[PDB]
């Protein structure tokens, strides 16, 4: 703990060796145990301002990050007959209310007294007011139409290039070897469109001695050929998809289409799955130019250019709309070698609830790492879990009010979100404001109900609720502030100013936000004074003007900073900062201080280091946490016993140029190791790859790119960084 | 004898002309009742000609060019040759030289006035089989029609190359073999298609993705057309079926012309009822509204006729320009639409089957006749045919009629008053038989004058093959005029070629009226009376028949349309349009025959009074054979009686190529009607005899 | 016609399961669920209703009620045969845990068996009261 001021100019290492941990809000014993859990639900300021003088005051943003429907460990499912919501603001009865007479009850965000219903009887011990997260079932009122099947449309591009990647190969590969793992029941229903040229529908029915592919060559007039064997039953048509998977690779590996119509595709793909819904898996390898939706060429920047993003159309949003109305989801998987406009591509995913999915300079040979970071990512993808025809509303207390929302979805009436799909895997982001004093209240709330039918045909409601007190100092703002919320709240921020201006001011945003909150508390108390709470914020924020979302005087492509960007807008939280400001451990002499609890394996704990080159060492090796990847560096000098104990390898030179992965030597090196890594990817749904590609040269060196504290010929390292803020604080 | 050299010239030339002794003045030329016109068959079998394999050796002038022939004056001294068109003087090319008087040529025998040459413009292209298949249809109709295209598919040469359409509210062009998918490419039923816009949504003997060569595919083909089901979409309660028919021909049009233009190519159109949707719409598709009818086109009650014809018509133009033929078979209760698309296998060579059903013994027979080998298993039918005609300087050609359109060849042969396909030397036919028939018609502007036929085609073995047919008929002696040409009247030929002429105007509009103007100065000019009186009315042996013909010819269902659908009219007037004189014959005026116990059978006349109970006749309707049993006999020796039309009607029930229904009635049966219906304005008829006494009534009279 | 087609318990109008496909439903599914709200243990077995272009057939059989919609167009005769084929099949395989369910849509799995059905109706080449629906909402 520590109400203590810190000085960032003499510290130099105020980065802890162990995790970082959200703050706990200043709450009561009773109140706090009863919280939600932070990775669900967490505030970038944990004691509320009182005023809105006092918010901008701070200069520091308000809002919150969402991680709504996360994997849980275990759920309390309430199948009342009875959904107790308030008259007034319908917010569910929630454990934060406050019980008066025993049968009225507080309406914790509206202040309206409601009436406890016969039915929830002591009624202070029901489930819903003992559990923050809870999972409601929707009656027969909360949906528009009976629930909807699992629909699960992929779409193909099959291009000469794309043939050329060998894409199709593994995708058809992963979906034969993931078929009964999809989420749904016998409902389950599944479809496959490949175009070039010419939109190419298949049919498959049981009467036929094979698949039968539907050519639609009016590209500026779609239609769909067939009205039944189009979207087929799984479950009945199972023999018949599988054959087909087994034949998609082989039928166009003589082709000579070099253009892709993938606009008035999408328009197809749309038609057909309009009726329903669903899931649409869009794989795209290359720029569109054929029919509407073909995007122009441009030319790729270099270190030299200077920081002057926005789509060039709005096809793909308008289409994005059309299929969020009918509950339909997009997901762009974008496997190109050469620019394709993501920033006009990625709309599809965008405003439709989607997630897009970026493989750089895909190929089945070349390229060994996008196969495996392909194959990994598909395995969560298919078969992690699924919500359909999904709204989700964030509602908080009288006085604040929501302004600004931050993920992948459409936002109809203010405070409704359309999410045609919901994956578990999607984050968000919200930013809000203090429109009437909390003079009264001394406590507020928040809470986001998850309104969405499941792969069983079941409505269900997933509700959160966050509770946080209410401060009137400005030291009592500070001390309740999350820098790594506040990070990812001014990372959302940073992308919608990088396109309604531009990537220069951003980064001034992003640099001023650190200027004008400390430059706020410097007035409110020589070196570079900082409060414990904000001790990492310059550096998290340096780290983030040196991601590939914001960095400039890098050879960042443009596909690349787009991609970046989606992942900020549609990442929890969590891995924002796990790949931002990576982990570092070293990994050469790990010992027995780990959490040797788990019954027979160590674990071991390493210290985590700062991302310093300095801090490295060519007589040992080193590995890092990105979050996606686990990119383990070697040194040249490194000791012989990691060589063969670890590596298996005799020598630093014969050591496999592209090593996929870590042997399982039988040695208590490799034992630790293993045992170290495999805690890592434990802690995460989507696996990480681990290549110990990272030699002293192996022309894959990105690993240095992530010594954020460092400089380099375009870029300030972390104590010109803090030099430049000082100068700033007290001008 | 005149009628031995009628049969003996039609037998050796395939020609009947309405007067083989021509008028020499001008005076008789323009006052000439029956225009000069022929009846001729271009591709007539007969004993075994022999193919000549060498070029026909043309005359040396630009302008005339005509083939050497038995009318030409020959020195075998000189190697010269005199053509007796144009008089040019001709040297004998080199393959000539040898050339002798005791063994001349075969072009200058007059046995071979007709003659076929052999000609190599380089490599035979294969034919080509487009199957256009509809697919709203019952079951037991489309199984059967995939069991006729079967049967259809095995008789092909290996050779030849063959595409699949299928369509019904939705068109599908197959691409066949692509193994493991087996694909097809599908557009839309309602928007028509140009050729350049189909040609651009698609991309050693040549084959395209969708025309494959019938060896290598015959095994893919038979498996996707014995896997073919029925349109997918449903049909709601009262409603018809969406079927695109106009759109499926225009891509299989479409796909033709950018593949395989100017070849021999058969468009084969199998439809189940009318087109409903898109251009060329027949009928929409409310079952409350029928199908337009003869009073519905009257009264101005049938909105889709006109438009629908139009569509069609530009189809049979875009075809017949690239040279390609539109068969189209029509099995449906209701009506199909053959109004509307006539133009597209009347301006081609193609055929027009018509029936019930195609899960019947009518349809089955009828579609195997189409791919009928000769001595060689080779189709008889040709391809791509091209007829040049070549005349004397005195004689012009006013026009043909028939399955034919003009090239647009102008010339000194070419005349000012027109006819039917007329203002040009050159006509294209994309498809004939050895039974298909042209109407020529001329016109006059030691004696004798002369006319060459010349007709290039291609052959179903992919020859290409030219044939010369060159005749000659005398010029009338001046101090003997009208006797001569009274006597070398074709009665037979001049009455279809009037017949030609009055169902032309007809189907592109009174007719009665002309009709009957010219039979009444023909009676005035050939015929011997006295003024004012009817009773000495007499007609020579060449023209007694005349008026009996012209009787049951505007009482014929091919001039009188009411009482008939307009799908049927227009489906009489397709076969009569192009069959030679016995047939056409038939047609105009049924042939019958007589059995009972006394006597064998007799050929009697077309009058009530030939109708005995005691007896079984057997008319010969060219489309249907007719048994009928009187009250007595419709109850060994009563066996020869009741099995005898049976078994005659067997023989001529296989050769004829729509083969014709056959019926079963006798006294009180409802099927009894045909027969009493053939049997029996100016020239106002009830029956023969009142007809006859009318027609004295005005020829005696002023003229 | 063309298809609805929804199955409810009687005694609170409960939905069991139902079948839709457009490509408004909002309005007649609505209607659709004001008449299993008014269905009791008085109301008719069997009867039609009148909603101007669309007409409503329903039976109810073991406390079930199967209702169809269709344009008015649509044969009478052929849409109670349709009711019947389900209330057999679904009476069969559910009829026994019908009063015990409380989710809403306890059968959706039902969807195929009610679309595979449908079809044998809405295709002519396959082969009681009446009273305004107005008044009975
Ligand atoms: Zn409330
Ligand atoms: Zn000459």
């Amino acid at each position: 703990e520590g109400l203590r001021v810190v000085n960032l100019l003499q510290e130099r290492n105020m980065l802890p060796s162990t995790p970082l941990k959200p703050p706990v809000p200043n709450l009561h014993e009773d109140i706090q145990k009863l919280n939600c859990n932070p990775e669900l639900f967490r505030c970038t300021l944990t004691s509320i301002p009182q005023t809105q003088a006092l918010l901008n005051k701070a200069k520091l943003p308000l809002g919150l990050l969402l991680h709504p429907f996360k994997d849980l460990v275990q759920l309390p499912v309430v199948t009342s007959s009875t959904i107790v919501r308030c008259r007034s603001c319908r917010t569910y009865i929630n454990p934060f209310v406050s019980f008066l007479d025993q049968r009225r009850w507080k309406c914790n965000l509206c202040y309206r007294v409601n009436d406890v219903p016969e039915e929830f009887l002591e009624p202070h011990r029901r489930p819903e007011v003992q559990n923050a997260t809870i999972e409601f079932m929707a009656p027969s009122e909360y949906m528009l139409r009976p629930p909807q099947p699992p629909v699960y449309l992929f779409v193909f591009d099959v291009s000469h290039n794309a043939v050329e990647t060998g894409y199709l190969n593994s995708v058809c590969q992963s979906l034969l070897d993931n078929l009964d793992l999809l989420p749904g029941n016998t409902r389950t229903k599944i479809g496959f469109i490949t175009f070039d040229s010419t939109i190419h529908f298949y049919g498959l029915q049981e009467s036929l001695s094979q698949p039968q592919m539907l050519i639609v060559s009016d590209i500026e007039d779609v239609f769909i050929p067939m009205p039944e064997n189009l979207l087929v039953n799984l479950n009945e048509s199972k023999e018949l998809v599988q054959d087909l998977l087994k034949t998609l690779p082989q039928m166009f590996t003589k082709t000579l289409e070099t253009q892709s119509a993938l606009g008035p595709a999408l328009q197809a793909a749309f038609k057909l799955m309009s009726p329903t819904g669903g899931r649409m898996s869009v794989f795209q390898t290359q720029l569109p130019t054929l029919g509407v939706g073909a995007l122009k060429p441009r030319e790729e920047p270099n270190h030299r250019s200077s920081a002057k993003m926005t789509p060039s159309t709005d096809f793909y949003k308008k289409l994005a709309l059309d299929c969020s109305g009918q509950q339909v989801a997009v997901d762009l998987f974008l496997l190109s070698g050469q620019y394709s406009d993501l920033a006009s591509l990625g709309c599809i995913s965008r405003y439709s609830a989607g997630s897009v999915y970026y493989y750089p300079s895909y190929h089945h040979q070349h390229n060994p790492v996008q196969v495996q970071k392909l194959q990994k990512e598909l395995q969560r993808y298919l078969t992690r879990k699924i919500g359909f025809e999904a709204v989700m509303r964030i509602r908080c207390t009288k006085g604040l009010s929501i302004h600004t929302f931050h993920g992948n979805f459409f936002v109809r009436s203010t405070d409704l979100l359309s999410l045609p799909n919901v994956n578990p895997d999607a984050g968000y982001a919200v930013q809000m404001s203090v429109e009437e004093s909390l003079t009264d209240t001394q406590l507020v709330s928040f809470q986001s109900a998850l309104l969405y039918t499941s792969s069983k045909g079941e409505r269900r409601i997933r509700v959160h609720t966050l509770c946080l007190p209410v401060v009137s100092t400005l030291n009592d703002v500070f001390l309740g502030a999350d820098v790594q919320a506040i990070s990812g709240l001014l990372a959302n921020m940073a992308v919608d100013r990088s396109m309604t201006a531009s990537l220069s001011d951003a980064r001034d945003a992003l640099v001023n936000a650190v200027i004008d909150s400390l430059s706020a508390y410097r007035s409110s108390v020589p070196g570079l004074m900082v409060p414990f709470s904000l001790r990492l914020f310059p550096l998290f924020v340096l780290a983030l003007l040196k991601q590939k979302s914001f960095q400039t005087g890098t050879n960042a492509r443009l596909d690349e900073r787009i991609f970046a960007m989606c992942q900020v807008k549609n990442q929890p939280l969590v891995y924002l900062m796990l790949t931002t400001h990576p982990s570092l451990y070293r990994v050469d002499n790990l010992s027995d201080e780990g959490a040797l609890n788990i019954s027979d394996r160590t674990i071991p704990q390493p210290p985590i280091l700062q991302l310093s080159v300095e801090k490295l060492s060519r007589d040992g090796a080193f590995l890092m946490d990105a979050g996606s990847v686990l990119m383990l560096w070697v040194g040249k000098n490194c000791t012989q016993n990691f060589l063969s104990q670890v590596l298996g390898v005799q020598n630093y030179a014969s050591i496999p140029q592209p090593m996929t992965d870590l042997p399982e030597l039988d040695t208590p090196e490799s034992a630790r190791i293993i045992a170290f890594i495999s805690w890592l990817r434990e802690q995460r749904p989507f696996f990480p790859i681990l290549y110990v590609i990272a030699d002293e040269s192996p022309m894959k060196a990105n690993f240095l790119q992530n010594m954020i504290e460092d400089r380099t010929e375009s870029a300030l390292s972390y104590y010109e960084f803090l030099l430049h803020i000082q100068q700033q604080v007290n001008k | 004898t005149y009628l031995e050299f009628i049969q003996q010239n039609e037998e050796r030339d395939g020609v009947r002309f309405s007067w083989n002794v021509w008028p020499s003045s001008r005076l008789e030329a323009t006052r000439m009742v029956v225009p000069v016109a022929a009846l001729f068959t271009p591709l007539k079998e007969r004993p075994d000609l022999p193919p000549i394999q060498y070029e026909p050796v043309l005359c040396s002038r630009t302008t005339c060019r005509a083939v050497l022939n038995p009318l030409c004056q020959v020195d075998y001294r000189a190697k010269l040759w005199a053509c007796n068109f144009c008089y040019q003087r001709n040297q004998f090319p080199p393959s000539y030289a040898g050339i002798s008087e005791l063994n001349q040529p075969a072009e200058l025998l007059p046995q071979f006035s007709s003659i076929e040459y052999v000609v190599l413009r380089g490599p035979q292209m294969p034919l080509i089989f487009l199957y256009v298949v509809d697919t709203c249809m019952e079951d037991e109709d489309l199984q059967a029609l995939k069991e006729s295209m079967q049967m259809s598919l095995s008789l092909l040469p290996p050779t030849a190359l063959v595409g699949l359409i299928t369509f019904g509210r939705m068109v599908q062009v197959h691409e066949l073999g692509c193994e493991g998918i087996s694909k097809s490419y599908v557009f839309r039923g309602t928007k028509d298609l140009s050729a350049k816009q189909l040609q651009e949504m698609l991309g050693p003997p040549p084959s395209n993705r969708f025309l494959q060569p019938v060896q290598k595919i015959d095994m893919n083909l038979t498996d996707l057309l014995g896997e073919l089901q029925r349109d997918p979409w449903p049909v709601p309660q009262g409603k018809r079926p969406l079927r695109s028919s106009g759109v499926a021909l225009s891509i299989a049009v479409g796909l033709l012309e950018c593949t395989f233009p100017n070849t021999g190519a058969r468009i084969m159109m199998f439809i189940g009822g009318p087109a409903t949707q898109g251009p060329g719409m027949v009928v929409g598709d409310e079952l409350k509204t029928p199908i337009r009818s003869w009073h519905d086109i009257d009264k101005d009650n049938a909105k889709y006729v006109k438009k629908g014809t139009k569509h069609f018509e530009a189809l049979a133009n875009r075809a017949a320009t690239t040279g390609h033929v539109i068969d189209i078979y029509a099995c449906a209760l209701d009506q199909t639409g053959l109004l509307e698309m006539k133009c597209c296998p009347n301006l081609t060579g193609g055929y027009m089957v018509m029936g019930d059903s195609f899960n019947t013994s009518l349809f089955k027979q009828t579609f195997q006749r189409v791919f009928t080998k000769d001595m060689h298993g080779q189709f008889k039918m040709g391809f791509g045919g091209t007829l040049e005609i070549k005349t004397s300087r005195e004689i012009k050609i006013s026009g043909a009629i028939g399955p034919c359109v003009s090239l647009n060849s102008k010339g000194p042969c070419v005349s000012e008053n027109e006819i039917g396909t007329g203002g040009t030397c050159q006509w294209k036919i994309c498809g004939l038989s050895p039974t298909t028939t042209l109407a020529i018609y001329f016109e006059v502007v030691g004696g004798r004058g002369a006319i060459q036929f010349v007709t290039q085609y291609q052959h179903s073995s992919g020859q290409r093959r030219i044939r010369v047919t060159t005749i000659a008929r005398n010029w009338a002696d001046a101090q003997t005029q009208i006797q001569n040409i009274a006597a070398s009247f074709d009665q037979e030929a001049a009455a279809i070629l009037m017949a030609r002429l009055a169902i032309y105007r007809a189907e592109t509009e009174d007719v009665l009226r002309w009709l009957d103007r010219q039979l009444i100065r023909l009676c005035q000019k050939f015929g011997e009376y006295h003024k004012d009186d009817p009773s000495s009315f007499r007609f020579s042996e060449t023209f007694s028949l005349y008026p009996q013909f012209m009787f049951h010819l505007r009482r014929s269902s091919f001039l009188q349309v009411f009482n008939n659908s307009p799908d049927e009219s227009s489906y009489y007037r397709h076969h009569f349009m192009r069959q030679d004189l016995t047939q056409s014959l038939i047609m105009i005026q049924p042939i019958l025959y007589a059995y009972s116990f006394s006597g064998p059978p007799e050929p009697v006349l077309l009058d009530s009074s030939s109708i005995l109970a005691d007896r079984i006749l057997l008319m010969d309707t060219f489309f249907q054979i007719l048994i009928y049993h009187g009250e007595t006999i419709a109850q060994e020796n009563f066996r020869h009686l009741l099995q005898a039309p049976v078994d005659d009607a067997q023989e001529i029930l296989h050769s004829r190529f729509p083969m014709p229904r056959y019926i079963d009635t006798e006294h009180g049966g409802s099927q009894a009607r045909f027969l009493l219906s053939k049997v029996n304005i100016l020239t106002d008829d009830v029956s023969l005899q009142v007809f006859m006494d009318h027609l004295k009534k005005l020829a005696v009279s002023s003229a | 016609m063309v298809l609805l087609t929804m199955i409810a318990r009687v005694a609170d109008g409960l939905p069991l399961a139902a079948s839709m496909q457009e490509d408004d439903l909002q309005q007649y599914q609505s209607q659709a669920k004001q008449l299993f709200r008014k269905l009791n243990e008085q109301s008719p077995t069997r009867c039609t209703l009148e909603a101007g272009a669309m007409t409503f057939h329903y039976i109810i059989e073991q406390g079930v009620c199967y209702l169809v919609l269709c344009e008015a167009a649509f044969p009478k005769k052929l849409a109670f045969a349709y009711l019947e084929d389900l209330h057999s099949e679904f009476d069969e395989q559910h009829g026994k845990k019908v009063p015990t369910v409380s989710r809403p849509y306890s059968f959706i799995e039902f969807d195929t068996f009610i679309q595979k059905t449908k079809k044998l109706y809405i295709d002519s080449r396959a082969r009681i009261m009446v009273a305004n629906i107005e008044e009975v909402l």
